[PDB]
RNA sequence: AUGAUUAGAGGCUCGACCUAUUCUCAAACUUUAAAUGUGCAAACAAACCGUGCCUUAGCCAACUGCAAGGCCGGAAAGAAAAGAAUUAGAGGCACCAAGUGGGCCUUCUUCGGUAAGCGGAGCAGGCGAUGCGGAAUGAACCGC
RNA sequence: GGGCGGCAUAUCUGUUACACGACAACGCAGGUGUCCUAAGGCGAGCUCAGUGGGAACAGAAAUCUCACGUAGAACACAAGCGUAAAAGCUUGCUUGAUUAACGAUUUCCAGUACGAAUCGAGACUGCGAAAGCAAGGCCAGCGAUCCUUUGCGAAGAAUA
RNA sequence: GAGUACGACCACACUUGAGUGAAAACACCAUAUCCCGUCCGAUUUGUGAAGUUAAGCACUCACAGGCUCAGUUAGUACUGAGGUCAGUGAUGACUCGGGAACCCUGAGUGCCGUACUCCU
RNA sequence: CGCGGGGUGGAGCAGCCUGAGCUCGUCGGGCUCAUAACCCGAAGAUCGUCGGUUCAAAUCCGGCCCCCGCAACCA
């Protein structure tokens, strides 16, 4: 036989990682630096623009750290976009931009500084330096916009990622998130320049429209082959030439009434589904019954 | 019932082709061209981890060229390799992890046009069998362990070879 | 032989407890330290920046200066026939809020509550009595205390 | 766990290998962990209370929030009760200088050495600098 | 005793050392006068030492693959400590190894220097999407007076 | 009674087998035109929703291994203070105080926040 | 005992400053009636021993088994 590595001494000396490290959720090395701030500020508020993307939804939150636990100041979800006219593609770049815009408008409304910081009403996909206490840009006396720092968790920070789509939406909503345009879609690293047209096209979903059109030609070419890509798109009859207008109207609707969410049914006790734990006395009794049964057989 | 779930269907995750020339230079270059032609993708070289006197290898010296093939090309290459093998494998060729492998002595038998320059080379075929849902052990976020019941065993691998390739297993112990 | 470097003879002093390794957590980072607060200087051997000298480990003092990453602590240190107030510069990961004044703060707060109750006419809590006073004892189990033969055999092994 | 170490047993005629044990250990090994210690606090330049006030080129997106220096008021068993301190406790601040900078002994701790009235340290007492009363006699022991 | 030897002569780690700190011997076990434009800085990705099963030559030992793997590896050296989505490995970009208004402080300590350190403030930067992180390689690796020698006080503007 | 995101403490939360899982989630999953990255769309990135609870994930179970808190070990080991105490010594006991550890054994197997959602 | 040097094919000796040579000797075949000389070829190491470092140790650093020296002074 072979030596057993995971023996009793191994378990006695084993030190477990943090719970969220074991579950693979929190990069605590990055979290420590994000929640860190100058000790001379004496715990003044600092906010993390938390961006998380599941397979079906986009979660955007304004989170302020406490010892007792983080506090979510405001949250926005891509699944609430149907309330604003987006029924499809709730995980694409356009939905990410809208979710960031939705979170920004809701946060500024709650703080009461909306209608003062309106951001960019029309998205051109270009970059502008955010106003922050760190960069006075001339020590002007204009009121600084609300500031949060982007948190992307364990997501790979590549060029054109949807996490920066949420970032672009938030900054266009009037929020001050420090960032450089190096990771926006359409940015060229060799020329060190940003192509605002390409960024704007992905913001308004032209790439989805072009892909949707091409698949429709393929579906028409081969009807006998069952088609899965864009299946709900075709079933809902979403023409490729209406996607850009739909997202434009969604941006206007978000700015018009950010507090709107999915309609809530007018609402009963909680039905239990948990399986009851056995008690120690029950477990000892069952073990004794097994031992006695083996004794009776022997 | 639970074993009849469509997500337990055993599939070929990848096919790994390895050529260990062990000398570096023109022979390794020609082996790289042969592997690139077969796999329709550029290969990746391997350097020697240590220096060994009897094998003529020094540490960090490039000695091997290998490639990983997935999808339809992997299945097509596997059928070619099994055809050279007459679809007959030994029982000990199968690992306890569900994967198996075999070796080809000459690359001409794979339906490859011989070239007087590149010469002939032998290769190692290794097939990694698996199921859907193994991503949970290789993803970045929330990486976890695949359930013990979801793993492919050696017995299931031989049953897969028999059922899907009409293979024959010679029950033997390696000498 | 023995040398006198900065970290000489700190093998056991500057070491993590068993199964308690790791860098400082978020709670230390979120701690607010103010000028005038009492802090305990405890070195965190996993940091190794801003780390106090071995003498100041386990000492309590008053913060006199706060910087973005550091804390200035005034520590009493006896030298010859006098006590010096040494101002050591450390990082915030090596200071913990001191509880040396916890009892006194509770005593002051209790006094204010008692004074407020007295000025508001609220009934005062009863005063605890001494356990050293005489009294009558009614036993429920009385046993003979004596040395038995079996006690001597019970202390002989083998 | 790291090192050291004795011997059976069970698994896979010997051996090896693995498993659970077993005999015995560590100034430069440790999960655990005292006693004796060591730092701080225990209300008079302080601290506590006030939708109190004034200032800041400080923090914060702002502020009535935070940081700081003050001003104006308030309350103060002046620190209860619970074993809930004690003091032959005038605190601080200087100035000018002498002799000394060979030590030795002892209770406990302790290193080198077979050991030594041997060499070398720790805490504290003592002799040196000091007799007196005791151990017959003895710088260091007992008492003082 | 002195000589011979050695160095306990400046200095670093563990132990002696008696659970704050401090402590002797020509006590014990070992180090230092170097080395690195990367072996410095930063971001990202990755996980190490070893095992087990399996694959032409191929065998103890070449490379490929999959599981286990609390660090049993690695971090220029001696040692201790520390570190696992790193402080290790790989790689992409870099020069924070520059300058730094006589700021303050620790270690030695007479609370003097010297050497190593710590916390800053200002300039100009690097890396990063961003919080941030860096003014060398954490802690050993070094030098007064006098003398010698080099750098800085560019150009032009001021009726003074 | 549950889920998701961010979390505080970081095993009462880990590890090994086994079973169960309403709703909504989460997740596997489908795919490669474009953004992006690889020998390999495995990872990663983008775009999707035909399928599945088979895995992850969550609960429950084990005279389970660990871990946590108690008892026991034991007033034992050791120790502050004392003797013109015992003993040739080694050392030991006594007097006024303090007081461990493993084995063993009993009980337990996460807990607490913010926001949104399901049950409704 | 203190300081220093040295263990290499059968013999003597290089290389001793990481990746085995010299002469003699031995073996085979020639030349001679034969031996020697002479000519043509061949074989022979694991660098005294045990550890450590290194991808790699005759080599570098430690202990051991031996060998050889220089010192062991003032009374
Ligand atoms: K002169
Ligand atoms: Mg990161
Ligand atoms: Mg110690
Ligand atoms: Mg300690
Ligand atoms: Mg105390
Ligand atoms: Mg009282
Ligand atoms: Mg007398
Ligand atoms: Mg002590
Ligand atoms: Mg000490
Ligand atoms: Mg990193
Ligand atoms: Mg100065
Ligand atoms: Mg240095
Ligand atoms: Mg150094
Ligand atoms: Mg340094
Ligand atoms: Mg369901
Ligand atoms: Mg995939
Ligand atoms: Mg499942
Ligand atoms: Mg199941
Ligand atoms: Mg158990
Ligand atoms: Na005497
Ligand atoms: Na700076
Ligand atoms: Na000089």
């Amino acid at each position: 036989f072979v030596k057993v590595v995971k023996n009793k001494a191994y378990f006695k000396r084993f030190q477990v990682k943090y719970r969220r490290r074991r579950e693979g959720k929190t990069d605590y090395h990055a979290r420590r630096q994000m929640v860190l701030q100058d000790k001379t500020k004496f715990g003044s508020p600092k906010y993390r623009l938390v961006v998380r993307i599941t397979n079906k939804d986009i979660i955007a939150q304004i989170v302020q750290a406490k010892i007792v636990g983080d506090e979510v100041v405001m949250a926005a979800y891509a699944h609430e976009l149907p309330a604003f006219g987006i029924e499809h593609g709730l995980t694409n770049y356009a939905a990410a931009y809208a979710t960031g815009l939705l979170l920004a408008r809701r946060t500024l409304a709650k703080l009461g500084i909306a209608d003062k910081f309106q951001g960019a009403k029309e998205a051109d996909g270009s970059y502008s330096a955010v106003r922050t206490k760190k960069d006075d840009e001339g020590d002007d006396e204009e009121r600084f916009p609300f500031k949060a720092i982007l948190d992307v968790g364990l997501a790979r920070t590549t060029t054109g990622a949807r996490v920066f789509g949420v970032l672009k939406g938030a900054v266009d909503g009037g929020m001050a998130v420090p960032h450089r345009p190096n990771r926006f879609p359409g940015y060229n690293k060799e020329k060190s320049s940003l192509d605002a047209k390409v960024h704007r096209d992905r913001i308004f979903g032209k790439h989805v429209a072009d892909y949707l059109k091409q698949v429709k030609e393929e579906a028409s070419s081969n009807p006998d082959e069952k088609c899965v890509q864009f299946s709900k798109y075709m079933a809902a009859k979403v023409l490729p030439e209406s996607i850009e207008g739909m997202y434009k109207k969604a941006h206007a609707a978000i700015r018009a009434d950010p507090s709107k969410s999915l309609p809530k049914k007018a609402k009963v006790a909680h039905k239990s589904y948990k399986t009851k734990k056995l008690s120690g006395a029950e477990k000892r009794a069952a073990a004794k019954a097994k031992v006695a049964a083996i004794r009776e057989r022997l | 019932s639970k074993a009849a779930n469509p997500m337990r269907e055993i599939v070929v995750k990848k096919l790994c082709i390895n050529i260990c020339v062990g000398e570096s230079g023109d022979r390794l270059t020609r082996a790289s061209k042969v592997l690139e032609q077969l796999c329709e993708q550029t290969p990746v070289l391997s350097r020697a981890r240590l220096t060994v006197r009897t094998f003529g290898i020094r540490r960090n010296e490039k000695i091997a060229v290998h490639c990983t093939v997935r999808g339809k090309k992997a299945e097509e290459l596997l059928e070619k390799g099994l055809k050279v093998k007459e679809f007959e494998l030994k029982s000990y060729n199968f690992a306890d992890t569900g994967s198996f492998g075999f070796g080809i002595d000459e690359h001409i038998d794979l339906g490859i046009k011989y070239d007087p320059s590149t010469g002939i080379y032998g290769m190692d075929f290794y097939v990694v069998l698996g199921r859907r849902g193994e991503r949970v052990a290789h993803r970045k976020r929330k990486c976890s362990r695949v359930g013990h019941s979801h793993h492919v065993t050696k017995e299931e691998a031989m049953k897969w070879f028999e059922k899907v390739h009409d293979g024959i297993i010679f029950q033997a112990k390696k000498k | 032989v023995h040398s006198y470097g900065y970290k000489s003879g700190t093998r056991h002093l500057f070491a993590k407890k068993f199964r308690k390794h790791g860098v400082p957590s978020v709670s230390t980072i979120l701690t607010n330290i103010k000028v005038g607060d009492y802090v305990d200087v405890v070195a965190d051997s996993a940091v190794r920046e801003g780390m106090p000298h071995k003498y100041y480990h386990g000492r309590t003092g008053i913060v006199w200066n706060v910087t973005p990453r550091g804390v200035g602590v005034i520590i009493n240190k006896p030298v010859r026939t006098r006590t010096l107030r040494k101002r050591i510069c450390v990082r915030f990961e090596h200071v913990r809020k001191s509880r040396c004044q916890e009892a006194f703060k509770a005593k002051e707060h209790q006094f204010q509550a008692y004074l407020a109750a007295k000025k508001a006419g609220k009934a005062l809590p009863p005063l605890q009595k001494s356990s050293r006073l005489g009294g009558i004892v009614r036993p429920k189990n009385v046993e003979v205390l004596a040395r038995r033969v079996a006690d001597y055999e019970a202390m002989v092994p083998y």
